[PDB]
């Protein structure tokens, strides 16, 4: 197929020279489902009001819950600053590994 | 575009409130290298142990790396000498059996005057060994617990006046002096002060210790030369590409390998029993023990695994969003540690075993503690996810490398990043900091190692001998700087860290045939071949098994480890 | 060995067991790689030897 | 454009919905975003490949870049006798003005799937140790390589620079 060897060139363009056989098949069956869902939601959003801003609405509807979020460094910095307010607790000074209390450990449990 | 960055830096300092002289001096401080600390791994003469004071670490009360230069209680300072004379049934055994008594008596009588409860520890710790040799005198020394209790016991009060005589040979006196000079700050000087002020050796003593120190100074090794290590390779056979990164313990008795089907496999590397009977011997020889124990607590694939320096606990990080703790002497799980929402990729204990740091897919590293279920610090500030994690050898900074071609040094208390090291071109995959502590080394997935110094933050040099491939592990020489890199191109390579720097590290005075002709063959092409740095010296190939782990032991013997691939 | 040891002792003042450089140490335990194959084969023959029970 | 499809792949899903004619700006921007999402799957796949200590990109390395990126799972890419690259790209062309490949598959009975014997299972893992080096040279036991057939086997970008002490 044209897109199996186009995926071969895409994988080789990012320096991936060893892979299995069903990996471009999995990429094509991902891209089919993603484009079909995006175009169905865009047909809904065009019956509501095709065009490119319609596609933008349909791919901003589902960016919000599945793929990798964008610029998450400042929210993570805020969250880190909320966690790094508390100073560190007192540690043992007997040069070993101390466990939690016995109810917070996976031992006093039953089947 | 770097002069414009220099101008942006100067205007930033001018608007953020640095005087012109102050900004010039901070620039000149930023440019010069971190100088040499002569007590670099804290040699046991002028070096001290860390305090066990039950507080967490704090990198404050501390001057800059740019500027030039750089109580010890009686029970450990006596137990040093006790174990040193106890490790010998040699020709010099009963002379130490003679001289072990009055040093204990004088340490006890000098410690009752300062701390009574430490003295009550010290008396009953070393009591029942020479009771049959010295009679009821230790029973007479039961009732001494204060300064006024010394006036009750007439022989204890006489021990200040009557200096205890001992007739000692010259070889035994020189053996004791050259043992208690080679480690002063453990307590050797504290033993020497009691010997000088309270004993009567038959054969001045201060001139003798001066001659001991001067003759010990007359012959040392100033600038060390390189040494090529011996590598012992552990090859695992019947793992059908489903064995992730493994680790060896310290004493090299246990190996831990994380599988893709949610087991931890535990191998006794000595062929031992690994059943921990402990004399109970109840039942169950009906089971099959192939000197190997399996640990089933995870529900995802184990991507990392780390051993405690105590070597009694194992810490396994998986792709189910927990890190679990295992006891290596009953082979069960103890604690689950839930603070991540993405897979865990690199767990690593502290130097002192206090608290472990973790790497995960959520672009943040997390600091933990083995007694707390939930994290203590969040290390956020990377652009991509964190791949490797490692502490400074004092347990006071954290080093994280990430897939956005950079790594960072984090303050362990305030949480915020102190250093950002730029210059790589690939995901940083393994990081390691030298036992000196002034130099950081890491390897990427481009097959290029490089070293920075933590004071300047810029690059000293790089290392260009591995194939254009991953550098899976990294290890350091115990005393000195020789880097051992076990990567993905089936080789284990050896690197001199001190070639192109201001420290040349004692090159030989006077040629080869194989040198500079091996990569002058270049049959595959100049642009399609690697050209090694002048720092690479040797490279041991493994014949079709890759090396997941390099672990340099204490005695110039490294261990490599990996799985036989086809 | 009377010829080679004279040359060695004349060389040092400047089979065999005192060539110092070419010696490999010994491991406390190495794993099985060939004995377990024949062990599995004569164990399968032993499972044939038990009068035809699978 | 970019390298996924001008119209030749995305438009044949646009027609699968029922949508007859749409402009090429729509297909350009849509296919650009679709192969950006493909690269976004591929990068987490090579991250899982690197941290699984491997060199190929198996089908369970992209199937774990799905759970991370919350994508609904692509079932049916793992079968019996899971070998490395179990060859199954037999896609059959069908003619026309353009090309159409439809992935023929042979039907099978159930009673030749229940009356089918079980495969071979290997041994459980063991280890075996030797000396890779004793003083910085290699002792040339059977377990060591030959260092001259390392030239004729691997190119110097997957084996690195050979130097010896």
């Amino acid at each position: 197929p044209r897109d199996v060897r186009l995926l071969h060139l895409l994988l080789a363009s990012q320096s991936i020279h060893q892979y299995e056989d069903q990996v471009p098949l999995q990429l094509m069956d991902f891209a089919h489902r993603y484009t079909q869902g995006v175009l169905k939601d865009a047909l809904v959003y065009n019956d509501y009001a095709l065009g490119v801003e319609d596609i933008r609405l349909a791919i901003a509807a589902r960016t919000q819950y599945q793929f990798k979020p964008t610029a998450p460094k400042e929210l993570m910095l805020q969250l880190a600053a909320e966690r790094n307010k508390k100073a560190l607790p007192q540690v043992m000074g007997t040069w070993g590994v101390r466990l939690p209390p016995e109810k917070y450990c996976l031992t006093a449990k039953e089947w | 575009s770097a002069s414009d960055l220099n101008r942006i830096v100067l205007e930033y300092l001018n608007k953020k409130g640095y005087h012109r002289t102050e900004a010039m001096l901070r620039a000149e401080s930023g440019r010069t290298l971190t100088p040499q600390n002569k007590q670099s791994p804290a040699n046991t003469k002028t070096g001290k142990f860390p305090e066990q004071s039950s507080i967490p670490p704090n990198p404050g009360k501390t001057a800059k790396p740019i500027s030039n230069p750089t109580p010890e209680n009686y029970i450990r300072a006596y137990s040093m000498l006790k174990n040193w004379v106890d490790s010998s049934l040699e020709i010099y055994k009963p002379e130490l059996s003679y001289i072990m008594y009055p040093i204990f008596i004088y340490l006890f009588l000098n410690l009752v005057a300062k701390n009574p409860v430490y003295a009550r520890r010290f008396f009953d710790r070393f009591s029942p060994d020479f009771k049959d040799f010295h009679g009821s005198e230790i029973n007479r020394l039961f009732s001494v617990n204060s300064i006024d209790h010394i006036k009750e016991n007439e022989v204890a009060s006489a021990f200040q006046s009557h200096k205890y005589r001992i007739t000692m040979s010259k070889t035994t006196l020189n053996l004791l002096l050259y043992f208690l000079n080679e480690n002063e700050s453990i307590g050797g000087s504290l033993i020497i002060s009691v010997i000088n002020q309270h004993l009567d050796p038959n054969i001045d003593l201060k001139l003798e210790i001066q001659k001991v120190k001067e003759s010990r100074d007359a012959i040392k090794l100033d600038n060390l030369q390189l040494a090529l290590p011996s590598v012992c390779m552990y090859t695992f056979q019947n793992t059908n590409k489903d064995m992730s990164c493994l680790d060896f313990s310290d004493d090299c008795r246990i190996a831990a390998a994380g599988f893709q089907d949610s087991y931890i496999k535990i191998w006794s590397l000595d062929g031992s029993s690994l059943n921990n009977p402990n004399i109970a011997l109840n039942n169950n020889d009906k089971d099959e023990d192939p000197t190997c124990k399996t640990l089933v607590g995870h529900s995802g694939t184990v991507y990392s695994t780390s051993f405690s320096p105590d070597n009694k606990y194992l810490l396994s990080g998986s792709e189910d969003k927990t890190v679990r703790l295992w006891s290596m002497d009953t082979h069960t799980a103890l604690v689950s540690y839930k603070g991540h929402n993405h897979p865990v990729w690199d767990v690593s204990f502290s130097p002192l075993g206090h608290y472990f740091a973790t790497a995960s897919h959520d672009q943040t590293a997390r600091l933990w503690s083995c007694d707390h279920i939930y994290p203590l610090r969040i290390f956020a500030g990377h652009l991509n996810d964190v791949d490797c994690v490692s502490f400074h050898p004092n347990g006071c900074y954290v080093f994280t490398g990430s897939s956005d071609k950079t790594c960072r040094m984090w303050d362990v208390s305030t949480g915020d990043s102190v250093r950002l090291f730029l210059g790589h071109t690939a995901p940083v995959i393994s990081i390691a900091v030298c036992p000196d502590g002034r130099w950081l080394s890491t390897g990427s997935e481009d097959g290029i190692i490089n070293v920075w110094d933590i004071g300047t933050g810029k690059r000293l040099k790089q290392m260009r001998g591995h194939g254009k491939n991953a550098i899976y592990s990294l290890s350091y020489s115990k005393e000195g700087n020789v880097l051992i890199s076990g990567g993905a191109d089936h080789t284990v390579r050896v690197w001199d860290l001190k070639k192109a720097t201001t420290e040349p590290s004692a090159e030989p005075d006077e040629g080869d045939v194989t040198a500079s002709i091996n990569q002058d063959i270049k049959e595959y092409g100049r642009r399609r071949t690697v050209i090694p740095t002048s720092d690479l010296v040797a490279s041991f190939y493994t014949k079709k098994t890759p090396v997941f782990k390099v672990k340099f032991s204490r005695s110039n013997l490294a261990l490599a480890g990996g799985a036989f691939r086809p | 060995t009377a010829k080679v040891r004279a040359e060695i002792c004349l060389k040092r003042t400047e089979l065999q067991e005192y060539d110092i450089s070419n010696a490999i140490p010994d491991i406390v335990y190495e794993g099985v790689n060939t004995k377990t194959l024949d062990k599995m084969e004569d164990a399968s023959v032993d499972r044939m030897l038990q009068n035809g029970i699978n | 454009y970019t390298i996924w499809s001008p119209q030749d792949t995305v438009k044949d899903v646009a027609e699968s919905l029922g949508l007859e004619n749409i402009n090429d700006d729509v297909l350009k921007a849509l296919a650009m975003d679709v192969e950006y999402r493909i690269l976004e799957i591929i990068e987490q796949a090579v991250k899982f490949k690197r941290h699984s200590k491997r060199d190929v990109l198996t089908t369970d390395d992209v199937s774990k870049a799905l759970r991370v990126l919350n994508v609904e799972p692509l079932y049916g890419y793992y079968d019996g006798s899971e070998v490395n690259k179990a060859v199954s790209f037999s896609k059959v062309n069908t003619s026309g003005g353009q090309s159409v490949y439809y992935l023929d598959e042979e039907e099978v009975d159930f009673d030749r799937l229940i009356n089918e014997p079980l495969p071979q299972v290997p041994r459980l893992p063991t280890f075996t140790t030797h000396w890779l080096a004793v003083e910085g040279v290699q002792p040339a036991i059977i377990q060591n390589p030959n260092l001259n057939d390392i030239r004729v086997s691997q190119p110097p970008f997957i084996r690195g620079a050979i130097v010896t002490a």
